[PDB]
RNA sequence: GGAAGCUGGAAGACGGAAUCGUUAUUAAGCGCCAGGUAGUCCUGGACACUGAAUCC
RNA sequence: UUUUUUUUUUUUUUU
RNA sequence: CGUAGCUGUAGAUGAAUGCUAAUUAUAGAGUAU
């Protein structure tokens, strides 16, 4: 009676920004019903970064040899912050993310500063949609013939054993 | 009282679910070989999650005059009680069944 | 009962005291190959591998100790120990 | 009593050669092709030159070299536990002979082209 | 093949096919 | 060349040998009357019968 | 999950007391596979060889 | 077989 | 087919086989020391 997959017991792709999935003071969702995908909700963000400059001479030599190299070693980072937490800098910043309707899985999050930049670029991004519509007709004719099938031999077939041959 | 009519089994949700996977695998049997051929040519070993729900190994033996999924052979396709009732009703004599020998 | 683990631990430390030599030529059996197995990290397999470079019979009695003989024996052990 | 090959002195692991007189087991076949890689590469005419380091004679005798040879040799004699009775393993020399002859590997005894055979 | 009976059978079987397997322990 | 050895000398210059090309003719006919399988990587899927 | 190389100082020479039963190709040893619809057991099913003694 | 061999035995079959 | 007969080694006071930086095979997936 062992587990099915061992991948669930490992850390996947880094999310850059770490956010606590279980909410405590989240508001009530609104809209996003007909689509039934990628619901919108507000939460609290928490940025974190590492700058390997203040490390000692003992640990800095080994850290750089693993990060700046041909291939990654040990994920290109040290173990849990047992003694490196002093150089760790983190700043609290409110953020938001999206979750699946039925699956209820986290997709990604965006910083508050980046959210405001999207509003200022509305005029620039709106006009970009017109260019895509131009190629819509051109790609329709080329993508329609993307189906390889065997040549049909039957031709509403004859009974050509010997006779008929004068009938042809 | 009245022994069951062995031609028509009773209702069973689990029994019907096993047959459902058989149809799905048959239609997807062609796609299974394509997934193995592409990886073999490229020389890379990778998983095939799509085969989990339509795999051949998902199906297992089951009792036709039953619904239990244990104690079924490939020759009789029946459980312990399924064979006893069938043999005692006088149906295997034509098929060369002599119970005299041990 | 529990004191046996500590009492037997002295035997492991005694091996370190006997170390610092190229190879413990002294042994109990007459065969050189069998005596060579007394060392740590060598068994029936590695014991024969060392003797391959010595160019001698399998059951060859240990010859007289020589300063130049130890260097050849010690060099072969490192090559075999690499795996 | 405990002879190798049984009553009929079976030999399902050796390959004979048409020219000269020399035979070897499949274990040495892997080492021979790897060692003589310079001749094979030049015969035909980076990703292609990936096994260059393995051509070293001393590297094969090290711990790393021992594992590489064992990885390629899958021990075909060993199989599933249900392969009993008529379902017994046969001589795998049929596949080895084809590769050894197509690769055009010289024989250690005499320098010759593809002359190997099953035996 | 968990016990010494069935497990040793595999090694002895390969010895009759033209192979040499160490025997020794187990 | 002479009279009868006309084709033997010409084949020698092209690189023909009395041992290599001898097996090529046997293989050419064998591959025609039998299957084309030669242990290529990816042919193991076509041999397994459908279930 | 099965097997293999290397390495090897895991805990055992205790007890002639006592409890489980065999109607002889019995008992005691050793070797092989058929099914369990990919692999996957020291149990169960099933065949063959050596094969002693006693007052039962 | 005095130019002959160079050797252990199984659980269906010469109908 | 296994203990063979026969015949070399040590007429074993020291033959217990589990533990594991590490590979072999089936499977879509059996991973980390």
């Amino acid at each position: 009676t062992r587990g099915f997959r061992w991948d669930l017991c490992q850390r996947g792709r880094r999310r850059w920004v770490h956010i606590n999935y279980p909410p405590r003071n989240r508001s009530t969702v609104q809209m996003l019903d007909e689509s039934h995908e990628k619901l919108v909700f507000v939460c609290n963000g928490y940025i974190d970064r590492l700058d390997p400059r203040l490390l000692p001479e003992r640990l800095r030599k080994r850290l750089e040899r693993n990060r700046k190299a041909a291939l990654t070693r040990f994920d290109g980072k040290l173990p849990w912050g047992q003694a490196v937490e002093s150089a760790i800098k983190r700043i609290h910043t409110p953020c938001l993310a999206f979750a699946q309707a039925h699956s209820h899985h986290l997709l990604e999050a965006f910083s508050m500063a980046e959210v405001l930049e999207i509003e200022k670029l509305i005029p620039e991004i709106r006009e970009a949609f017109k260019a895509s519509k131009a190629k819509l007709a051109e790609q329709e004719a080329q993508d329609k013939f993307t189906r390889h099938v065997s040549v049909d031999l039957v031709d509403l077939k004859e009974d050509p054993v010997s006779f008929p041959f004068t009938l042809k | 009282l009245n022994p069951p009519p062995i031609a028509f089994p009773s209702f069973n949700r689990r029994c019907q679910k096993d047959w459902l996977a058989r149809r799905a695998f048959a239609e997807n049997e062609v796609n299974g070989r394509i997934y193995k051929n592409v990886y073999q040519n490229l020389g890379f070993k990778g998983p095939i999650p799509i085969l989990n729900k339509v795999g051949q190994y998902r199906i297992r033996m089951r009792c036709i005059s039953g619904g239990y999924s244990r104690g079924i052979f490939r020759f009789t396709r029946m459980a312990r009680m399924g064979m006893l009732q069938l043999a005692r009703e006088g149906w295997l004599k034509k098929y060369g069944y002599r119970p005299g020998l041990f | 009962r529990q004191a046996k683990k500590q009492t037997k631990l002295a035997a492991k430390n005694a091996r370190k005291m006997k170390e610092s030599k190229g190879l413990l030529l002294e042994g109990k059996k007459t065969a050189l190959c069998m005596n060579l197995m007394q060392n740590t990290g060598i068994a029936w397999y590695r014991s024969l591998q060392v003797c391959k470079h010595l160019e001698m019979h399998r059951r060859a009695p240990v010859p007289r100790v020589t300063a130049g003989f130890r260097e050849k024996v010690t060099q072969a052990v490192a090559v075999v120990k690499l795996g | 009593a405990r002879r190798v090959g049984g009553i009929g002195r079976r030999c399902f692991l050796t390959l004979h050669c048409s020219a000269c007189s020399f035979f070897f087991q499949t274990s040495d076949a892997i080492k021979l092709i790897l060692t003589q890689q310079h001749h094979i590469l030049r015969k035909k005419g980076a990703s292609k030159f990936s096994l260059l380091p393995l051509a070293d004679a001393s590297l094969l005798l090290k711990r790393r070299g021992a594992l590489v040879l064992r990885s390629l040799h899958g021990d075909p004699l060993v199989g599933s536990r249900r392969q009993r009775g008529e379902f017994a393993p046969q001589a795998p020399t049929a596949e080895m002979a084809k590769m050894l002859n197509k690769s055009c590997v010289p024989c250690p005894r005499c320098k010759r082209e593809g002359r190997w055979e099953e035996g | 093949c968990m016990n010494k009976k069935n497990r040793l059978a595999l090694r002895k079987r390969r010895r009759r096919m033209g192979e040499r397997v160490s025997l020794r322990y187990r | 060349m002479r009279r009868l050895a006309s084709p033997s000398l010409r084949r020698l210059q092209e690189g023909q040998t009395p041992h290599s090309m001898r097996k090529s003719a046997v293989a050419d006919a064998r591959k025609k009357i039998f299957g084309y399988a030669c242990g290529m990587p990816g042919e193991e899927q076509w041999v397994r019968p459908l279930q």
